[PDB]
């Protein structure tokens, strides 16, 4: 079992997309 | 030689793991062996500024939503031999369709809250294990992108000291 590792990522990708959006371009 | 970019990566992880267990009091220098300061270079100081840039924007995350950065051992069973399973999984959705500097950073951060929280239940096999897994990712995954995008240098000056500034400027709020 592992409820982290997969639903943890998945969370941290979210804050990933809105976490770059000036720099880049 | 491409692959000898982990050099800087190396150091990278292992530094901003180690900027990590500073937060909660751990001595870093107990579990691999950071010397010090300045580690190699030839050229001038690439890494070393990557390395702070690296820093910065795992800044900006972590002040965003720090519950993400709780305790991880709690929720999933991490032990020596075990790790391994979660960060295949972790990393998979986390850089599944998508990487750019963003991740990076948020990445290398991710490994430190999570080695602080090891270590913190007597399990410390997991700390250096998770360093290396971190930097290799790159040398092994993230490489092809790394060089694509512009080498870990344009990193350096996309999300510079300038880039995490005005994120911080237009995003932190302040009032």
């Amino acid at each position: 079992n592992l409820w982290a590792a997969q639903r943890y990522g998945r969370e941290l990708r979210r804050m990933s997309d809105e976490f770059v959006d000036s720099f880049k371009k | 030689m491409s692959m000898a970019m982990s050099q800087s990566n190396r150091e990278l992880v292992v530094d901003f793991l180690s900027y990590k267990l500073s937060q909660k009091g751990y001595s870093w220098s107990q579990f691999s062996d950071v010397e010090e300061n300045r580690t190699e270079a030839p050229e001038g100081t690439e890494s070393e500024a990557v390395k702070q840039a690296l820093r910065e924007a795992g800044d900006e995350f972590e002040l965003r939503y720090r519950r993400a950065f709780s305790d991880l051992t709690s929720q999933l069973h991490i032990t020596p031999g075990t790790a391994y399973q979660s960060f295949e999984q972790v990393v998979n959705e986390l850089f599944r369709d998508g990487v750019n500097w963003g991740r990076i950073v948020a990445f290398f951060s991710f490994g430190g809250a999570l080695c602080v929280e090891s270590v913190d239940k007597e399990m410390q096999v997991l700390v250096s294990r998770i360093a290396a897994w971190m930097a290799t990712y790159l040398n092994d995954h993230l490489e092809p992108w790394i060089q694509e995008n512009g080498g870990w240098d344009t990193f350096v000056e996309l999300y510079g000291n300038n880039a995490a500034a005005e994120s911080r400027k237009g995003q932190e709020r302040l009032e």
